[PDB]
RNA sequence: AUGUGGAACGGGGUAUUGAGAUUCUUUGUUCCCAAGAUUUG
RNA sequence: UCGUCGCAAUGGUAAUUCAACUUAGUACGAGAGGAACCGUUGAUUCAGAUCAUUGGUAUUUGCGCGGAGCUAUCAUCUGCUGGAUAACGGCUGAACGCCUCUAAGCCAGAAUCCGUGCCAGAAAGCGACGAGG
RNA sequence: AUCAGACGAAAAGGUGUUAGUUCA
C-alpha cells in the first residue's frame, strides 16, 4: 500500500477517499477532497489556494524504483529512523513557525 | 471411427439381455397396469390399440 | 483446483527463509513504509 | 412487499434482538455461549488482501465495508431451566445470581429512583440466608432440565452511552451435559466473559438485529446470516485498527469519536458488512446456526489497514498524529 | 473469450484506440446497455458496429479494493468481431479487463493501464 | 514450448519468457504455470506475477533475461515480492514511461531488445541497459507483434499462433526455449524453432 | 426523587468553514431538588 | 398490581437464479462435439435493510460550502436446508416352485411435498422470575 | 375404494375380485 499525495491540497491520499484522474499524457492526479477536485476541474491554480499547502510551500509560510533485497534489521533500523526524522521535522517546523510570528 | 462406427463398435453390457428378460417377463404386468392406470384420450387409444 | 492454497512466498530467492513467510510494512502514519525503504 | 416471507410487516417491540433459534448442541461439544451482546459503534470501509484460491483478486489487497461493533465482556448472572414437554419448552425454575448491578436492576425499575429500588433485594437475601435453596434449585435444574440458558445484562458503563438499564439477554449455554452447562454458569456467577472468549473471530457471526425505525417502515427484527468475523479487538488493546501492514499504533476508535455514538473502550468485533439497526444498537452476534462450509467462512482474514478517518464530520487523515507533523505548525 | 466481467465503470462515444484508421468508434450496442472499463461492445465509428473493448473510461472504475480511478475518457479499443483488436495498435491506457478481454488488444496498446 | 495457458493461446501475452526467468502473470491456469514450468521453467522461472493485477501482464512486461526492467505499472509490492521472488541477478528495474506497455512495445530480444518506433529513447536506453540487449527503437507494439529472443522467433508475418499478427503475444519467445500457444501453426512453430537453433 | 443525579447556560471539543465563526462533550456555574397529582393493587 | 426473561397454538415465506471465463477444448469421443468438474467474477428480476464512509443534504439560517443527522446500493450489507416422495429406475419376492420394482415391503430418485430457517405471534395463549394488608 | 359406499368422460380396461353355469 501507497499513500498518494493530492494534487490540489498537496495531501495524503488514503485508498477509498478521494478521487484518481488519469490524463491523455498518462499523468495521474490524485484530489483529497470534493473540493479539491472541483478545484482541480475549474482549473484553480494550486498557489492561487490560502488553504493548498502548495501556496503555502511557496509564500514564507512554511519550510525509490530499484528493487531492493528485503532485510529485517533494515526495517528494524528505519522503524526508529522515521520517528527521529519526524520529531527532527516537527522541531524545524516549529521553529520556523516562531520565526514566521516574529 | 467412420460410417457404422456405432455398428462396428457392438460387433467389436452383457447385463442388458438379463435385465430385458427381467422386462420381458414384467412386460405382461406392466401392460395390464399401464393400462388399468392410462387415462383420457391415451387410455382409449391404448384400448383400441389392444 | 479452486480450493488449493497457492503461496507466492514458497516460490522465494530470499536468503531468510522466515523472512520471505513474514509480511513487510507497507504504510506507517500515513507514510508509505515499503515506498520510503 | 413481494417477499410475503417478511410480509405483513410490523415493527418488532424488543429493540434487542433476539434469537429465536439458538444453535443445537450435543455433549460432544464443550460447555460454551452461543451469543453475546454488541453494539454498532460503525462500519467504515478497511482494505484487506483476499487469499482465496481461484479468486480473480487472489493474493490480491481489498477494500471492504466491514462493520466495527462495540462488544462490552457479557456479565452471567442467572440461569434458567427449561423443562421440554409435550406442549413446548417450559421454565423450569430461574436461579439467579446473588448480587446483582443497579444497571441490571434498573432494567426491572421502570424509574428506579421511585421508592427503594427492591430489585432482588430480598431474593439476595435468602440467596445467602438459604444458599441449599440455591442448591436445590441447581439441583432441580440438573435433574429435570434439558435447555440450561444464562441471564446476562449488559455493561453499558463501559460503553458510551445514556441508557442506564443494563440489557439483559437469555444466552444459552451449549455443549456438554445440563449437570456441565449449570456448573459452568454456576462458577461463573456475576462474571463476565468477553466476546473473544464467545467467538474466535475466525467463526461465521450470523448477527442478528432490529432494523431501525424509518420514521410500517422498517424497525423489524432481522436475521444476517454469513457474516465472518475480522478481528474481535480488545478495548485495552490500541493496536486493534493497527494491522501488521499499519503497524502504527491506532485505535479502533478513529478522530472525531464514532458517528452518534463516541469513542469505543472495550471490546469490539470487525464484521464485514452491514446490519440492521441504528448506530450503537444492541446487536446480537450469535453462533451460525448452520454450519456453513463456504470458502469465505475458510479463507482467513489478513486485514490490510484500519479505515480512521473522521467519525461524525470529515477527516481526511488516519489519525490526527500523524498529520500533527504532516501539516505545518499550526498558529497555537 | 477470456476473463469473466466484473462491475466497473461502463464508461465504454467509444474512442477508437485501437490503429484501425478511427479515432473514436461510437458504441452501438453492447455485446452480450454499456461495456465496463475493458469490455468489447460493438461500435460503429464515430471518427476516423464493431467490438470495443474500454481501453480507458472516463468515469471512476472502482478497482480491485475499491479505488475509483477515471481516465480522460471513455476511450473503447477497437477489437474485429472475433475478439482480435481491430486496429492495428491500442493507445493511451488500457484496462486489465482489456487484457483479459482481448489479450490481442493489449498487445496492440502502448501503454497498458 | 507451443503450449496455450487454460484455452488462451497468448503465451507471449500471458509471459514475457526470457532466458533468466519467464515473466509469466497471474490468473493464469495452474497446470499450464506447471507445463510452463516443465518445459522451460527451470531454466526460466515461470513465476506468475499479474504486474499492475493484469493477466496479460507478459504482454507488457519489459524484463528480459540479463535485466527485470519491466514498466513503472507493475505493482510496487508485486515487484518488491518478486524481488525477493527472483535472483537479485536480473536487473529488475520499474520503467517509468507513458507506454506502460512497453514490453508490448520493445521487442526485447536477449540478445538485442527493439521498442518501439516512438518509445523513448531514455526510457529505451534503460530497459536495454539492465536487459543488457542493444535496444532499437521500430506495428509500434514490435515485442506484441513479432517474438523476441537471442536464439531467434523470426517474425510476424507483416506469423505465430495459427498466423496471428501478435506473434510476441502469441509467442513467448526466450533465449533458453522459445515457447508458444498450442494454437501455433505447426509450419510456424518448426520454423519459430529453427529460427530459434531448435 | 438529594444525587459521580438530570437539565440549562459559561463554554469547549468534533467537524463545518477555508484569517474568522458555529454547533457531542464539560472535575465550571446555576437551575432543578425527599417532582406533584391520578390510577389501581 | 407492576415488571423481568422465555416457550409457541397458529399463519405467511424468497430469493428466481443464470452468465462467462477457467474447471475445457476436459474424460469420453477417429475427431468434431463435449462431460464430470471447480472456484471466481459478475449480472436478470424481486425482499428486508443499515444511512458507518460517500453523493445529495440545506433555518446549523453556522459559514456557494454547509455541520449534527437524514435519504439515496448514489456508501454498503443483503435473501436457508435436511428428510419424505411423483414419474422413472432398482433390491427383496409371491401370486404364477422359477420368474416377476409390487402384490406384503424397502431404497434410489422432481424444479414436487413436508418440516428446518426467517417474519410475526394467541389485544382473552402460557411458564419461570423480582417487587395488597 | 390413496376420489369407497351410504345419493356421459360409462365404452372399456382391470398380473381387482367374490360366487356359480357351460364345455371340460
Amino acid at each position: 500500500m501507497r499513500v498518494h499525495t493530492c494534487y490540489f491540497c498537496s495531501g495524503p491520499v488514503y485508498p477509498g477517499h478521494g478521487i484518481m484522474f488519469v490524463r491523455n499524457d498518462s499523468k495521474v492526479f490524485r484530489f483529497c477532497r470534493s473540493k479539491c477536485h472541483k478545484n482541480f476541474k475549474m482549473k484553480r491554480n494550486p498557489r492561487k489556494v490560502a488553504w493548498t499547502k502548495a501556496y503555502r510551500k511557496a509564500h514564507g509560510k512554511e519550510m525509490r524504483n530499484v528493487p531492493v533485497r528485503y532485510d529485517r534489521n533494515v526495517i528494524a533500523t528505519t522503524l526508529n529512523a522515521m520517528k527521529r526524522v519526524s520529531q527532527v521535522h516537527a522541531k524545524r517546523e516549529r521553529l520556523f513557525y516562531k520565526k514566521r510570528l516574529a | 471411427p467412420q460410417n457404422e462406427y456405432i455398428e462396428e463398435s457392438i460387433r467389436k453390457r452383457f447385463d442388458h439381455e438379463e435385465r430385458k428378460r427381467k422386462k420381458a417377463a414384467r412386460e405382461a404386468h406392466d401392460a395390464s397396469l399401464y393400462a388399468q392406470k392410462t387415462r383420457g384420450i391415451k387410455a382409449k387409444l391404448y384400448q383400441e390399440k389392444r | 483446483a479452486g480450493v488449493y492454497n497457492v503461496e507466492l512466498r514458497d516460490k522465494y530467492i530470499l536468503q531468510d527463509p522466515s523472512w520471505k513467510y513474514d509480511r513487510m510494512p507497507e504504510l506507517l502514519d500515513g507514510k508509505n513504509v515499503a515506498d520510503f525503504v | 412487499h413481494g417477499s410475503l416471507g417478511f410480509l405483513p410487516r410490523k415493527r418488532a417491540s424488543r429493540q434487542r434482538g433476539k434469537v429465536k433459534a439458538f444453535p443445537k448442541d450435543d455433549a460432544s461439544k464443550p460447555v460454551h455461549l452461543t451469543a453475546f451482546l454488541g453494539y454498532k459503534a460503525g462500519m467504515t470501509h478497511i482494505v484487506r488482501d483476499l487469499d482465496r484460491p481461484g479468486s480473480k483478486m487472489h493474493k490480491r489487497e481489498i477494500l471492504e465495508a466491514v462493520t466495527v461493533i462495540e462488544t462490552p465482556p457479557m456479565v452471567v448472572v442467572g440461569v434458567v431451566g427449561y423443562v421440554e414437554t409435550p406442549r413446548g419448552l417450559r421454565s423450569l425454575t430461574t436461579v439467579w445470581a446473588e448480587h446483582l448491578s443497579e444497571e441490571v436492576k434498573r432494567r426491572f425499575y421502570k424509574n428506579w429512583f421511585k421508592s427503594k429500588k427492591k430489585a432482588f433485594t430480598k431474593y439476595a437475601k435468602k440467596y445467602a440466608e438459604s444458599t441449599q435453596s440455591i442448591n436445590r434449585e441447581l439441583e432441580r435444574i440438573k435433574k429435570y432440565c434439558s435447555v440450561v440458558r444464562v441471564l446476562a445484562h449488559t455493561q453499558i458503563r463501559k460503553t458510551p452511552l445514556a441508557q442506564k438499564k443494563a440489557h439483559l439477554m437469555e444466552i444459552q449455554v451449549n455443549g456438554g451435559s445440563v449437570a456441565d452447562k449449570v456448573e459452568w454458569a454456576r462458577e461463573h456467577f456475576e462474571k463476565t466473559v468477553d466476546i473473544k472468549s464467545t467467538f474466535e473471530q475466525n467463526e461465521m457471526i450470523d448477527v442478528i438485529g432490529v432494523t431501525r425505525g424509518k420514521g410500517n417502515a422498517g424497525y423489524m427484527h432481522r436475521t444476517q446470516l454469513n457474516s465472518k468475523i475480522y478481528r474481535i479487538g480488545a478495548g485495552d488493546d490500541a493496536k486493534n485498527a493497527s494491522t501488521d501492514f499499519d503497524a502504527t499504533e491506532k485505535r479502533i476508535t478513529p478522530m472525531g469519536g464514532f458517528v452518534r455514538y463516541g469513542v469505543v473502550e472495550n471490546d469490539f468485533v470487525m464484521l464485514n458488512g452491514a446490519t440492521p439497526g441504528p448506530v450503537k444498537r444492541v446487536l446480537t452476534l450469535r453462533k451460525s446456526l448452520l454450519t456453513h462450509t463456504s470458502r469465505k467462512a475458510l479463507e482467513p482474514v489478513s486485514l490490510k489497514w484500519i479505515d480512521t478517518a473522521s467519525k461524525f464530520g470529515h477527516g481526511r487523515f488516519q489519525t490526527p498524529a500523524e498529520a500533527k507533523q504532516f501539516l505545518g505548525t499550526l498558529k497555537k | 473469450a477470456s476473463g469473466t466481467k466484473y462491475r466497473m465503470t461502463l464508461g465504454l462515444i467509444m474512442n477508437c484506440a485501437d490503429n484501425s484508421g478511427a479515432k473514436n468508434l461510437y458504441i452501438v450496442s453492447v455485446f452480450g446497455p454499456a461495456a465496463s472499463c475493458g469490455d468489447m461492445v460493438l461500435a460503429t465509428v464515430k471518427k476516423g458496429i464493431m467490438p470495443a473493448i474500454v481501453v480507458r473510461q472516463r468515469k471512476a472504475w472502482r478497482r480491485k479494493d475499491g479505488v475509483y480511478l477515471y481516465f480522460e475518457d471513455n476511450a473503447g479499443v477497437i477489437v474485429n468481431p472475433k475478439g482480435e483488436m481491430k486496429g492495428s495498435a491500442i493507445t493511451g491506457p488500457v484496462a486489465k479487463e482489456c487484457a483479459d478481454l482481448w489479450p490481442r488488444i493489449a498487445s496492440n496498446a502502448g501503454t497498458v493501464v | 514450448l507451443r503450449a496455450q495457458f487454460e484455452n488462451s493461446n497468448e503465451i507471449g501475452v500471458f509471459s514475457n519468457l526470457t532466458n533468466s526467468y519467464a515473466l509469466v502473470a497471474l490468473g493464469g491456469s495452474e497446470n499450464f504455470y506447471s507445463v510452463f514450468e516443465a518445459e522451460l521453467g527451470d531454466v526460466v522461472p515461470v513465476v506468475h506475477t499479474t504486474i499492475g493485477g493484469t493477466r496479460i501482464i507478459g504482454r507488457l512486461t519489459c524484463g528480459n533475461r540479463k535485466g527485470l526492467l519491466v514498466p513503472s505499472s507493475t505493482t510496487d509490492n508485486e515487484l518488491q515480492h518478486l524481488r525477493n521472488s527472483l535472483p537479485d541477478p536480473v536487473k529488475i528495474q520499474r520503467v517509468d514511461e507513458r507506454l506502460s506497455a512497453l514490453g508490448n512495445i520493445v521487442a526485447c530480444n536477449d540478445y538485442v531488445a527493439l521498442v518501439h518506433p516512438d518509445i523513448e529513447r531514455e526510457t529505451e536506453e534503460i530497459i536495454a541497459d539492465v536487459l543488457d540487449v542493444e535496444v532499437f527503437r521500430q506495428n509500434v507494439l514490435t515485442g506484441s507483434y513479432c517474438a523476441l529472443s537471442n536464439q531467434g522467433a523470426l517474425v510476424h508475418p507483416r506469423t505465430i499462433n495459427r498466423g496471428s499478427d501478435v506473434i510476441g503475444a502469441g509467442l513467448v519467445v526466450n533465449d533458453w526455449c522459445a515457447f508458444a500457444g498450442l494454437d501455433t501453426t505447426a509450419t510456424e512453430l518448426a520454423v519459430c524453432e529453427s529460427i530459434f537453433k531448435l
